[PDB]
């Protein structure tokens, strides 16, 4: 019964996993700032100043 | 999980290869 | 024309630098720059011919010395950072 519990919930580990869009939310979050502060340093560039 | 001015990207030391392995 | 080399070009007065290569985006007819997300030139068409030539920076990147110890030796390796050796 234990094993079976434990394979079943890996299952819905990796069915929610699936599903969700926002499952990796942070890894997601942390590549989106980095990718945003690069962007804006190199708009940056288009600045009168 | 989804502008070359000066920007440079250093890969880093442990491939995706050897991370999956540790 | 020169391609596939570094070159100082002026189309119309684009006064970049680069790397042009052959492009397989096709543009409109009325459109001549090419531009990607941080608003910088990434193509232009050819005045003279329908080509688009693709413009990438020329290859640059940091010089690392690897070395051992002084006391250990004097050799050294010269690592050229994100950069084909065909051009260094
Ligand atoms: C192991 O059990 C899982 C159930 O989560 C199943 O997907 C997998 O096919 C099984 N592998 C076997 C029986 O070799
Ligand atoms: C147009 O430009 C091309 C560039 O290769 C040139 O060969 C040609 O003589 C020019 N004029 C005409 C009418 O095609
Ligand atoms: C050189 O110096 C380093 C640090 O002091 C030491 O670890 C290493 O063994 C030395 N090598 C030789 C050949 O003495
Ligand atoms: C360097 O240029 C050669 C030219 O044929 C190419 O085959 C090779 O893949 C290039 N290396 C890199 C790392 O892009």
């Amino acid at each position: 019964l234990i094993a079976n519990q434990f394979n079943s919930a890996i299952g819905k580990i990796q069915d929610s996993l699936s599903s969700t869009p926002s499952a990796l939310g942070k890894l997601q979050d942390v590549v989106n700032q980095n990718a945003q502060a690069l962007n804006t340093l190199v708009k940056q560039l288009s600045s009168n100043f | 999980v989804t502008k070359f001015n000066g920007l440079t990207v250093l890969p880093p030391l442990l491939t995706d290869e050897m991370i999956a392995q540790y | 024309l020169v391609k596939n080399k570094c070159v100082n070009f002026n189309f119309n007065g684009l006064t970049g630098t680069g790397v042009l290569t052959e492009s397989n985006k096709k543009f409109l007819p009325f459109q001549q720059f090419g531009r990607d997300i941080a608003d910088t030139t990434d193509a232009v068409r050819d005045p003279q011919t329908l080509e688009i030539l693709d413009i990438t920076p020329c290859s640059f990147g940091g010089v690392s010395v690897i070395t051992p110890g002084t006391n250990t030796s004097n050799q050294v390796a010269v690592l050229y950072q994100d950069v084909n050796c065909t051009e260094v």
